[PDB]
């Protein structure tokens, strides 16, 4: 497990990997706030959810009524 | 002089069941197993009606099922009249007699129901009229007030305190 | 209400005349060929016979995306 | 005057509406001693129509839900006369009547242990009939009476007519306590309904 | 249900009169205690059969849709009633059915109530207040009927067949007229879809 997070105070992500109860000595690495290397990704963004609503999402209806038909 | 109910006892496993009292129609017969609850038998599924006046059970129904009465009680419907007349017929006597029957079964089924109850009465009085109250005992346990006979050996008991 | 006459007609019913002779389970129970005692007028099936209604349905939703694509 | 005293209906009005059917004229009492060559006749026809009609199957007398409890010591369901149809609520049957008991077609077995859950159709009185209906056993009673004995044709043909109308009458009856929904309320077009 | 002769005679003499027409029979002037015939008692009989026919036939005048039938509060029954010709529910398909002579809700297997149930109920009116269409109705069927049961006159027959079918396009003539039945912004569908 690879957990990154915002420091409580006014500082960076700090990152680091859990392996099995303990963390791992080795990683420490800490990245700024700017230059994450995490990047995650939404494609259809929406105040107060964290992601999803894919493009096919809107479109899911289309698809349940043609596959129904040609069923 | 007859009772319309005859309660019976089990005592012990037994068939053929008798009926004093007449019925214009063996719908108006209902046999109740009382017991451990006011269990009914139905008519098909535990009734046989053998002959007139022999009413007779599938099986025994013994007290080791928990039912030690059967009372076979007579009800005859105020809804559904035997004969009931139209400006038409012939006016049969075998009419107007069944008419009279029934309405009498019907009289004398809620005269019997009621006279055998505790209640007041116009003066406000409720009076047992003579009507020993067998059956009740263990009578009293936290001042129930009422005794069921064993009063006499308690008295007894009392008398030669001394 | 276009849609849901589409669903209508895609559910199929084999409606089997009483007065007929032919009887659906030696259908059922019978591979290809295999011929069997009946008659053909005997099996139907339900349709949706609204097509008129259809038509005119079709006709005033073309009008009203043609003038909303105008829009 | 100013009461509303109830008539008999059970097989009592039904029979002297029967009787005057025909030229008849209207008994009273319907179980005298009397045989009466009409009374009887005409409450066995009245009681096998209720039962034809019944049998028929109808939404209201149609049971669903039913389970039948087997016989502890015997672990046999009785078939009593009195189902008219016993039909598994899935698409296939499975459950005839073997004997007096029911038999299980498919695993060739009649020992139930816990039980059955079947779509029965239960005998019920005349008088729990609705009106529709019982005015439609009523016309088809009086039908059958006459053409079996009295034979009068003109009075068979209005009576056939009579008896089309009180169908009719009654299958609209049927179609609107159904309420049937051929978009949702169906089954196979209720899921398609999930766009 | 009901006996003929319970109910008085105001307006029921014209309709028993003319079923004592349909077939020869002299009118009557009393239809009361004063009567010993014979045709009048088989004429309000037949009266009465088609009286309850044709209010069972679910006319819009005697829907009385919305009832609250009330159950007792110590037994929690409501009473099917022989004078209830048809008992529903406004939704889909209706749960209400008639077990001995009490309601009984076969989906939920139970004919004990609490509250209260809501029902498309057709209770039984007197032949009184049939509007002056359906009386004409009524009377013609009852003709019709006493005719071919009692007389027979294959001519007179088909002159009563001619009669009830007009008695019945007034009849519904006057429903539709009652109703009133628009499908635009009267129907129950329809009308949401007129929002725009």
């Amino acid at each position: 497990y690879t957990h990154i997070y915002l420091d409580e105070d006014s500082g960076e992500y700090l990152r680091y990997e859990e392996v099995e109860g303990m963390e791992v000595q080795g990683s420490d690495g800490t990245y700024p706030k700017e230059a994450c290397p995490y990047i995650p990704i939404r494609m259809v963004r929406l105040d107060g959810e964290s992601y999803g609503r894919s493009y096919i999402e809107e479109y899911l209806g289309d698809l349940r009524s043609l596959e129904n038909l040609q069923e | 002089v007859i009772k319309t109910v005859l309660t019976y006892q089990l005592d012990g496993s037994n068939r053929d069941f008798n009926i004093p009292f007449e019925y214009l129609a063996r719908k108006f017969v209902v046999v109740t197993l009382i017991g451990v609850d006011r269990k009914v038998l139905t008519i098909n599924t535990d009734y046989r009606f053998a002959t007139r006046t022999t009413i007779s059970l599938t099986k025994a129904w013994g007290p080791a099922d928990g039912y030690t009465t059967i009372e076979l009680r007579r009800v005859t419907s105020t809804t559904d009249r035997l004969v009931d007349f139209t400006d038409g017929s012939i006016l049969r006597a075998y009419d107007l007699n069944v008419a009279q029957i029934q309405t009498m079964h019907v009289a004398e089924e809620a005269r019997d129901l009621t006279t055998d109850t505790i209640g007041v009465n116009n003066d406000g009085h409720l009076d047992a009229r003579g009507r020993r109250i067998v059956n009740l005992a263990n009578a009293v346990d936290d001042r129930d007030a009422v005794p069921f006979g064993q009063l006499k050996t308690m008295n007894q008991n009392s008398w030669q305190a001394r | 209400a276009i849609v849901k006459m589409s669903m209508i007609s895609s559910k199929v019913i084999g409606l089997v005349n009483p007065a007929g002779i032919t009887q659906p389970r030696r259908l059922t129970k019978a591979q290809t060929g295999d011929f069997v005692t009946g008659r053909p007028e005997d099996i139907s099936f339900l349709q949706l016979e609204k097509q008129a209604d259809f038509t005119v349905a079709k006709a005033v939703s073309d009008a009203i995306e043609a003038r909303l694509s105008f829009a | 005057r100013s009461y509303d005293m109830n008539v008999e209906t059970a097989a009592e009005l039904s029979a002297v509406n029967d009787i005057l059917a025909s030229i008849g004229e209207p008994p009273v009492s319907t179980l005298e001693g009397d045989a009466n060559a009409d009374a009887a006749n005409a409450r066995r026809i009245l009681n096998k129509i209720n039962r034809q009609i019944q049998s028929r199957g109808w939404t209201f007398n149609i049971e669903e839900g039913i389970t039948l409890l087997p016989d502890v010591y015997s672990n046999l369901i009785v078939y009593s006369d009195d189902y008219l149809s016993l039909m598994s609520t899935s698409g296939q049957s499975i459950y005839v009547n073997r004997g007096g008991y029911v038999y299980d077609r498919t695993s060739q077995s009649d020992r139930f242990d816990s039980g059955i859950t079947v779509n029965i159709i239960r005998l019920r009185d005349y008088d729990e009939m609705p009106e529709c209906f019982r005015y439609w056993i009523v016309t088809k009673a009086s039908r059958q009476f006459n053409n079996r004995f009295f034979g009068a044709p003109e009075v068979e043909g209005v009576l056939q007519e009579e008896e089309d109308e009180a169908r009719r009458l009654c299958m609209e009856y049927e179609m609107d306590y159904g309420g049937y929904n051929m978009l949702d309320g169906d089954a196979f077009t209720s899921g398609l309904l999930t766009r």
